[PDB]
């Protein structure tokens, strides 16, 4: 978790956390954030990557609130290093296959809607 | 027992009530029939000549329209600007996009800035609506059914928050053959109906014209409808004793004739007002046989609206109010110093359409199977004739000599029509050399 910039981290939060044992990482920049999760990705070193609204939203989110805040090595969310990033999807996640719950969940079920909620 | 008293007894007569092009005198006068008049009705296939195909209507083609339409403008839009991709109105992302669409409203009312919508063409965004967020925009100019390209961010895909809103792009004018800068001088009168006074039926006005169309004796007399003013009082409660088929060829013929000497070239406009043609814009010509050899060189008959070639000179036709219509469901960024009309008659020009406005006005049906073919201006008009009940008028705009003479007639008082001296210069220079020199509204 992070913080915007108008706001500041509520008192005691690092602490009232480590009272509680919750490894909840609490970075001070979006840029730290998101460098740290460049970073979890490439020691985790996923295959597959499952998430809701990966294709239609989010992993495009990400890909952007990284190179506006010009994160650490964005390639990382690859597996093959690259410099220069497209906006370009499919493409960007190469190495590592991503599931799409959203998609994959109409291909396989009737439903009256598929935001995560229903 | 007294019809047209207050009409006749007018003094402001013959009085200009607004001038263009370069001061003239009272003496305005063309060589009546004599010389070349070449009269070419202009645009898509020969402008409709029949009554119709029909009247009855797919809405699975009405559909395949509109998004033409969007598309189609788009389309060229695209070029002109060379945009990379319009993004669909339903696709989100942060970065800035260039959507393709139609403004629209999103109730029955009065079209607003905060109301706006887009619905973008089919081909894109299969027909997705998003509303638009203005807040964010400085200049804009928005009426329903404007075909736009617009630029902001829908980072959700459930709101756009324009940045830019794209100028609109009219038509290249019409390029003069060598023949057409051959042609002399010639001065074309015009006037649309009411021809009567909304408490007789007497046309004096109708008369006072003739007379007028006499005196001055001009190359051609293009009159727009309603001759039979399916508003008129009278007609309405369907007191009259005649039958409005008759009344019609009546004054069809009073003016055919009352006017035979002057040696002008008359070219009828049909109105959707006229109770006895067919309630359908686009419309056909009118329908007479009642013609010697001789009145058939003298009259002719065309559609509404029209494209018209008078000696090499693209004029714009139509009858329907089109400007106090675009111009009752607008929006503007200001207020403080515009151009109001000059506005409105600006979109007119980069539309393409004799009626772009859609959906169009509560009492005025259209067919757009037919619009579609007959509707779409060919060149941007080198001179537009837009009559309407709203004050007389001529401004220049995008090179285009845009005249409304207002209506001959209103309610129990006097009108105006107006007339315009044409003849296209020298070859070269600057391009834009306006056939049309000048132009005066007077008062009848």
């Amino acid at each position: 978790v992070s913080k915007p910039k108008d706001c500041i981290f509520p008192y005691a939060f690092k602490e009232v956390i480590e009272k509680k044992n919750v490894k909840v990482e609490v970075a001070a920049t979006e840029r730290t954030l998101l460098g740290f999760f460049l970073a979890k990705v490439h020691k985790i070193d996923p295959d597959i990557i499952v998430g809701h609204n990966i294709y239609g939203f989010e992993l495009e989110v990400l890909l952007q609130r990284i190179n506006v805040c010009k994160a650490p090595h964005w390639s990382k969310i690859g597996r093959l290093k690259r410099s220069n990033m497209p906006k370009g999807e499919r493409n960007a996640t190469c190495g590592r296959m991503i599931c799409d719950v959203e998609i994959s969940a109409k291909e396989l079920i009737r439903c009256k809607s598929y935001h995560l909620s229903e | 027992a007294t019809p047209s008293q207050k009409y006749n007894s007018r003094s402001n007569r013959g009085e200009v009530v607004t001038s263009f092009g370069l001061a003239q005198g009272v003496s305005w006068s063309g060589r009546g029939g004599a010389g070349n008049i070449s009269l070419k009705v202009l645009g898509c296939p020969e402008a409709l000549t029949g009554s119709y195909k029909s009247m009855f209507q797919k809405l699975p083609d009405i559909r395949e329209v509109l998004t033409c339409k969007i598309e189609e403008l788009g389309s060229e839009l695209k070029e002109h600007y060379k945009i990379e991709a319009f993004t669909p109105l339903l696709a989100p992302a942060q970065e800035p996009v260039t959507l393709l669409g139609q403004i629209g409203c999103d109730s029955n009312g009065k079209l607003n800035n905060k109301s706006v919508i887009l619905e973008g063409d089919r081909e894109h965004s299969s027909g997705a609506q998003i509303p638009v967020d203005l807040s964010e925009l400085k200049e804009y100019s928005l009426f329903p059914g404007q075909v736009v390209i617009m630029e902001g961010i829908n980072t959700t895909g459930r709101k756009l928050v324009a940045t830019k809103l794209y100028e609109g792009v009219p038509l290249p004018f019409y390029q003069p053959t060598e023949e057409d800068a051959d042609f002399e001088q010639s001065m074309v009168l015009v006037a649309c109906g009411p021809y009567t006074t909304s408490d007789s039926i007497t046309y004096d006005p109708l008369l006072d014209l003739i007379a007028v169309i006499n005196h001055d004796r001009p190359d051609v007399c293009i009159l727009f409808g309603p001759f039979l003013d399916a508003k008129h009082e009278q007609v309405e409660n369907c007191l009259l004793t005649s039958p409005f088929e008759d009344i019609f060829k009546q004054c069809l013929r009073t003016i055919i004739e009352g006017t035979r000497s002057s040696g002008s070239h008359l070219v009828f406009v049909p109105s959707l007002r006229d109770v006895h043609h067919e309630p359908v814009y686009p419309q056909p010509p009118f329908s007479y046989s009642d013609l010697s050899r001789e009145d058939k060189k003298q009259v002719q008959f065309v559609s509404e609206p029209c494209s018209l070639s008078i000696n090499g000179v693209i004029f714009g036709l139509t009858s329907t109010d089109l400007l106090f219509h675009l111009g009752a469901e607008e929006i503007s960024s200001s207020s403080g110093t515009s151009d109001r009309f000059s506005r409105i008659l600006k979109h007119i020009l980069t539309q393409r359409s004799y009626y772009p406005l859609y959906p169009p006005q509560e009492d005025m049906a259209i067919d757009y199977e037919s619009f579609y073919v007959y509707a779409q201006l060919p060149v941007t008009p080198d001179v537009l004739i837009i009559p309407s009940e709203l004050r007389y008028f001529v401004k220049d705009v995008l090179g285009c000599v845009c005249v409304n003479p207002g209506r001959l007639t209103k309610g129990q008082v006097g009108g105006t029509f107006a007339r315009l001296y044409l003849r296209r210069p020298a070859a070269d220079g600057a391009e834009r050399q306006s056939p049309c020199i000048a132009v005066q509204v007077v008062r009848i």
